[PDB]
RNA sequence: AUACAGUGAAACUGCGAAUGCUCAUUAAAUCAGUUAUCGUUUAUUUGAUAGUCAUGGUAUAACUGUGGUAAUUCUAGAGCUAAAAUCUCGACCCUUUGGAAGAGAUGUAUUUAUUAGAUCAAUGUCUUCGGACUCUUUGAUGAAUAACUUUUCGAAUCGCAUGGCCUUGUGCUGGCGAUGGUUCAUUCAAAUUUCUGCCCUAUCAACUUUCGAUGGUAGGAUAGUGGCCUACCAUGGUUUCAACGGGUAACGGGGAAUAAGGGUUCGAUUCCGGAGAGGGAGCCUGAGAAACG
């Protein structure tokens, strides 16, 4: 449509406008995965 | 800038034509005034020639009429409950032309009871006004239709709904409820 | 360009002045005024080219604001006042008047006019309308807006106005069988009685006119001016009767 | 400073206003008799 | 259903007072074109609300009056008429046929099907690609 | 106090049951200050469009507070005014102070009372010492100047005349407006003296072309059953002038209609009191001078007076041979006249009269 | 319908000097025999004989510009581009065509006379009854 | 001339300053023609046009003086100039010019709702010749309210009358010339817009919804309509009559232009069309600028 339909296609002006970014996690992802499992769902 | 040319739409043939000229002054479209509700702040714009066009961005008070007997008073708005264009518009309560609003009942009922002497709800033939009208009198919250461009006039004029109009709008609300 | 224009070449001058082509490089632009520019005559052309009263522009400016030329009763101080068709230019120091009228060749023509005939001027009544306070005003072709006219005045009429006070005196309604003056179109300059009209809404109202060689011809209603009946004009027309030999 | 020139100017302009207002009233009147005549006709 | 759109589709500047009772519910305004055309009784009693209707809407018809032959009638409230007229080619001095496939808004008061000599008149610009509006019908 | 923020700021807080209202005891305390400032804004003249809108806004704002509050406002109006000489005496005032300043104050007062009645038509109160004394006070010295002054004071005469007109008009309107909210019978005597004093002498040929306030006052009097007190207080001198006006042919239909409407209100509304024989005597004289009417002296007026005569005939309290000769002559005139604009049931009521 | 109804400036304008066809003009002068208004010899020759006599056209053009002075009462000046062009062209044609005051480029040209005459030319005779009417 | 009046620099204010060269090529685009604007704007022109305090406060510039800094056309702080008539009827005459007692009314601007754009004279018919009829014609009439608002206003401005009256106050009164202002018309313009017309090529049959493509409804926006833009939708339009596309040397063409007063087609003028004024981006006044000093 005008813009409603999700035209999945690559964008040239925002191709490398903020590509890439260094992985600034302050975690090691491992206990946080166990923790997200051990969140309020458990 | 914001233009209202035709120099960008497709041709009726269905092809894109050539660029003609830099976009001028007279073929301009100004910035849309999302007029909210609140402390009335008016802003003047100098349009072509020496014409002055007012944009009020907020308002509390509008001029409203009954043609039921021909009265019209300046009252304080209360809220935005319907408008046919956009649900988001209705939601965030940015009043426009042809908007459906809740308006106060107090000066109108004051005039009515000071003009007839009959308490609302609870000149006999003219005093038998419509039942939903007097129910909204009891509610203190009337339904009005702002029928004026606010972002052109800088004014806000409305009329309180009548039978078939009120009927369709009530049906609209009850279908959307 | 950025707006209107102010210079104009000799060659682009309208025909009904009948100029040369190399008196200068730019022509006298008419001032904006009571007549349309494409049908008007500026006084510098009138007093430099045609009647040869003056011969240089500074000189004619000098006479104009020696304040002798009176146009339409009043006095002008313009070097390029737009005098128009069927109009009045007098002059006190020669004790003369000139009613300006079109010829058969599509060009202007002066008419030597005596004082009392110069006292009045006709106007093609364009339209009457109800203005403010519910009063009527009538508008001619030449910007003439007059309060309280005849109710019998309709659109496309002709009213004679005395000029010593700017006041309406007489009126003639266009009907069938009138002494028309053709002004525009193909057939300017052929004056005779009309035949009739064809109506075309969304379009034009054509007029068939039979001139004195008993020849009919069709012209736009907008080109119509009204004089009177047959054999009685309200204007002392010149010799020729709108006939080209 | 107030001067007789100023006062006479003020008198003159107020006089012009009342006289041409009266002239407008006369114009309305004379058109009224004209219109009365041409409706009676 | 006549009022099936989002807003109350009504003819504006038209008041009906529910106090004093009436025969037909809304006194419906309609003016005359003039210009040789006749108002239709189907429009006079027409309950449709078309602000682009030349008789009941607030539109003016002043200028060119043409006619045409309809080919397709598959829009809402508007059609396209195709007119094949003669065209002159002087470098051959030969005639040819050329068709303008021109659109026009129609009023529901007139029912038009393919095979119609329709007489239309121009207006102020109605939409992006239309400046005509039908006034006269001759179906076959 | 600011002018550019006046109206908007009023609607900001002075509007009741909204945003930023004022508490009960506090608002009771700050009554006088609001009263003084609104009196000042009213005393500002409406000489421009903005001053017009300001005065309209002032009077629209006023009636929303409370009955004693607006009574206090009217009390301050009377306090700027006065009635002491006239009402320590019966009708005389010793200090002959009828100056242009005094009558200008009077006219401002009648302007503001016209304003408050027009805004609070069927709701505003009537305090006794607040309205009745200054009204007839101002009308009394209005007629005093009208009588005791020649035409040399065109200034005094003009605004005394307009003062009289406005006072009579607002008296008529307050009569139409309150009706029966209060026991009228306090100053019937003094007000009737000042009604029968100036105008009932020449009431015939003064107002025939146009309806006027005293005429519609008499309409309301004869229509209202409680103002049969007024009628019985009179020995029907005002009704005699009414007879004179309805006998004179130079009187407007807008005058004629209400007169016989109130006359048939007398006719149909009974009352068990004295002078009702005088009332029906007046009704007989009214039939006598309604004889030359209705065909040489409007369709709605014809239909109305037809219904009134239907009432007259259908109870028929007049049965004399003279009134019956009047009735048969009226019938032959009516049925001789053109009734093509009438309808079947109305014709059937005429038929029942016959 | 639709049309224009505008001033035919070009049609109310003249083209007679455009369609003039000088050899048969010379003949119709001989036939219509009015005397000629020719000048004397010193009025003829141009510039101590550096140029020719003059052409008959040039006599006409001088007479007309002198008429512009006669009524209009003003002259020309030394305007650069236009008169340099016209003066050069007219003098070159003087030195290439006119001999002793009469011209022969009129024969070296290529404008025919049948495009003027054209067997009655405008509103021509194209029907036999038109022939009958013109013969009677 | 003891207020000045001649003259005049600095400055306030009014208006104009919107009539410069270089670089890029489009075949309904442009251009020419023809409309429409009961759908818009207008400084200027001319024409009309508004009964609704013997005079209110300011400020500056300049000047004076004191300074800063390498330095601007840089900069500091101090002193300075209520009223008022008019329209509606009519009580009388006195018969002429009527004059008139007393009875009623009186802005524009903004925004919106409401309200606003069937009869008669005879001469006609009948006529009993007196008249009835407007049936049949000759002729006439039409077909503001409620409020709303930063108040717009209804001139605190230049050139000359010198009289008339007595209250001689220098009191009243007044006439003939300039600058402004309310609106409307008109003029100069401008914007879109109807339709009419321009090359080669199917070795171009597809094109549009992938900025709405087509249309509706509603709203914003604009001086103004209109998918110009957004919601809500309908699912369309163009096309071998070849749409579309490609090339066009499109310094091209327009009787656009005066023409060639006899060169074989040739001259002279005019419109090119757009963009730029270090480079993208944004803003500002004025009637008119997307001004690019």
């Amino acid at each position: 449509s005008k813009g409603r339909k999700l035209n999945y296609s690559v964008q040239d002006p925002i191709a490398n406008y903020e590509a890439p970014i260094t992985s600034g996690y302050k975690w090691s992802d491992d206990q946080i995965d166990e923790f997200f499992a051990g969140l309020l769902g458990q | 800038g914001i233009s209202r040319d035709s120099r960008h739409k497709r041709s009726a043939t269905g092809a894109k034509r050539a660029q003609f000229r830099k976009k001028r002054k007279f073929e301009l479209g100004r910035q849309p005034a999302n007029t909210k509700i609140g402390a009335k702040r008016i802003h003047s714009v100098r349009t072509r020639g020496g014409n002055k066009k007012y944009r009020a961005l907020r308002i509390e008070t509008g001029n409203f009429s009954w043609a039921s007997e021909g009265i019209s008073k300046k009252t304080r708005i209360a809220g935005v409950v319907y408008h046919p264009s956009n649900n988001e518009l209705v939601r965030t309560n940015t009043l426009t032309k042809a908007a459906i609003v809740q308006i106060d009942a107090t000066p109108f009922r004051q005039w009515f009871e000071a003009h007839y002497g009959q308490t609302l709800g609870k000149r006999a033939a003219s005093a038998k006004i419509e039942s939903s009208v007097e129910s909204q009198f009891s509610a203190g919250r009337l339904y009005a239709c702002i029928s004026s461009r606010p972002g052109q006039s800088g004014r806000c004029d409305g009329y309180i709904l009548e039978g078939e109009e009120l009927a369709f709008y009530l049906r609209r609300l009850t279908a959307k409820k | 360009a950025r707006g209107p224009k102010k210079h104009l070449k000799r060659l682009a001058a309208p025909h009904h002045w009948l100029l040369d082509k190399l008196s200068g490089c730019y022509a006298p632009r008419p001032s904006a005024g009571p007549h349309k520019l494409r049908e008007s005559l500026p006084l510098i052309v009138f007093l430099r080219n045609r009647l040869k009263y003056a011969l240089n522009g500074r000189e004619v400016k000098a006479i104009l604001m020696q304040r002798h030329v009176k146009v339409d009763g009043k006095v002008r101080t313009d070097t390029t006042y737009p005098a128009g068709f069927m109009d009045v230019i007098t002059l006190d120091a020669t004790n003369e008047n000139f009613r300006l009228v079109y010829d058969v060749k599509g060009r202007f023509a002066v008419h030597r006019i005596t004082d009392e005939e110069a006292s009045y001027k006709l106007g093609k009544v364009k339209k009457v309308q109800l203005g403010k306070k519910g009063v009527p005003y009538v508008v001619t072709h030449d910007g003439r807006t007059i309060r309280y006219p005849d109710p019998n005045i309709k659109v496309n009429d002709t009213v004679k106005i005395d000029l010593a006070s700017g006041k309406i005196t007489d009126f003639i309604k266009f009907d069938a069988g009138k002494l028309v003056y053709v002004t525009g179109g193909r057939n300017l300059g052929r004056i005779g009685t009309i035949v009739h009209k064809e109506r075309h809404d969304g379009g034009f109202d054509l007029v068939h006119i039979k001139d004195s060689l008993d020849n009919t011809f069709v012209t736009r209603l907008n080109n119509v001016f009204v004089i009177g009946e047959q054999g009685k004009p309200y204007i002392s027309l010149p010799k020729g009767k709108g006939i080209k030999l | 400073l107030v001067t007789p020139q100023r006062l006479q100017r003020k008198r003159h302009q107020r006089a012009l206003k009342v006289r041409n207002a009266q002239a407008q009233r006369e114009a309305a009147a004379e058109y009224a008799q004209l219109l009365a005549k041409r409706l009676s006709e | 259903t006549v009022q099936s759109e989002r807003a109350f589709q009504k003819q504006p500047h038209i008041f009906n007072n529910p106090k004093v009772k009436t025969s037909k519910r809304t006194k419906r305004w309609y003016k005359n074109a003039g210009l040789g055309f006749k108002t239709p009784k189907t429009a006079i009693e027409g309950s449709y609300i078309d602000k682009k209707c030349p008789f009941t809407g607030l539109v003016s018809i002043r200028g060119k009056i043409l006619t045409g032959t309809v080919v397709s009638t598959k829009m809402h409230r508007t059609i396209v008429i195709r007119r094949a007229y003669l065209h002159y080619i002087p470098k051959y001095n030969r005639y040819e046929k050329r068709h303008k496939n021109v659109p026009v808004h129609v009023s529901p008061a007139f029912r038009v099907q393919v095979g119609d000599i329709v007489t239309v008149g121009q207006c102020r610009p109605i939409s992006k690609t239309v400046r005509f509006n039908v006034v006269k019908v001759s179906a076959a | 106090l600011d002018d550019t923020l006046f109206k908007d700021e009023i609607t900001t807080f002075l509007t009741e049951n909204g945003s930023q209202s004022i508490k009960a005891e506090d608002e009771k305390v700050v009554m006088p200050y609001v009263l003084r400032i609104f009196f000042g804004r009213a005393q500002v003249p409406p000489t421009s469009g903005q001053k017009r809108s300001r005065k309209i806004a002032v009077i629209s704002v006023l009636p929303n507070f409370k009955k004693p509050y607006i009574n206090d406002f009217l009390s301050l109006a009377s306090e700027r005014l006065d009635y002491n000489y006239f009402f320590g005496n019966s009708h005389q005032i010793n200090s002959s102070k009828a100056t242009l300043k005094t009558i200008r104050r009077m006219t401002g007062f009648v302007n503001i009372v016209n304003s408050t009645l027009s805004v609070l038509r069927t709701n505003f109160p009537l305090h006794t010492n607040s309205v009745l004394q200054p009204l007839i006070y101002s009308i009394a010295m209005a007629y005093y100047v009208l009588d005791t002054e020649s035409t040399e004071e065109v200034h005094l005469r003009k605004m005394a005349s307009n003062l009289r007109q406005q006072g009579l008009k607002c008296l008529s309107s307050v009569f139409e407006f309150v009706g029966n909210t209060f026991d009228w019978s306090t100053s019937m005597e003094d007000i009737y003296a000042v009604v029968v004093k100036p105008r009932i002498s020449h009431f015939s040929d003064e107002n025939l072309q146009q309806p006027s306030s005293l005429l519609r006052l008499f309409l309301y009097w004869a229509h209202n059953p409680s103002l049969y007190q007024f009628l019985y207080y009179d020995e029907f001198a005002t009704a005699t002038a009414l007879m004179d006006t309805i006998s004179n042919q130079h009187v407007k239909e807008a005058v004629i209609g209400p007169i016989i409407e109130a006359a048939d209100s007398i006719i149909r509304n009974p009352v068990n009191d004295d002078h009702y024989v005088d009332l029906v005597t007046l009704i007989c004289t009214s039939c006598l001078k309604i004889l030359p009417s209705l065909y040489v002296k409007d369709s709605n007026s014809i239909s109305t007076f037809l219904n009134l005569l239907v009432s007259i005939t259908e109870m028929g309290f007049i049965q004399d041979d003279h009134v019956r000769s009047r009735l048969i002559s009226s019938l032959i005139s009516i049925l001789k006249g053109k009734l093509k604009k009438l309808q079947e049931n109305d014709t059937q009521k005429i038929l029942k009269i016959l | 319908t639709h049309f224009e109804d505008r001033f035919d400036a070009r049609e109310h304008k003249d083209r007679s000097n455009k369609s003039r066809m000088q050899a048969m003009e010379e003949y119709i002068r001989e036939s219509s025999d009015q005397p000629d208004w020719s000048a004397s010899i010193g009025a003829d020759i141009v510039n101590h004989g550096r140029g020719g006599i003059k052409s008959l056209r040039d006599t006409e053009k001088e007479r007309r510009v002198t008429s512009f002075e006669e009524d209009n009462f003003t002259r020309l000046n030394i305007t650069n581009k236009a008169e340099k062009r016209k003066q050069k062209q007219r003098e070159r044609n003087a030195r290439m065509n006119v001999i002793g005051g009469e011209d022969f480029g009129i024969f070296s040209s290529k404008r025919k006379l049948e495009d003027s005459t054209s067997r009655r030319g405008a509103k021509k005779t194209r029907s036999a009854w038109d022939r009958a009417q013109r013969r009677l």
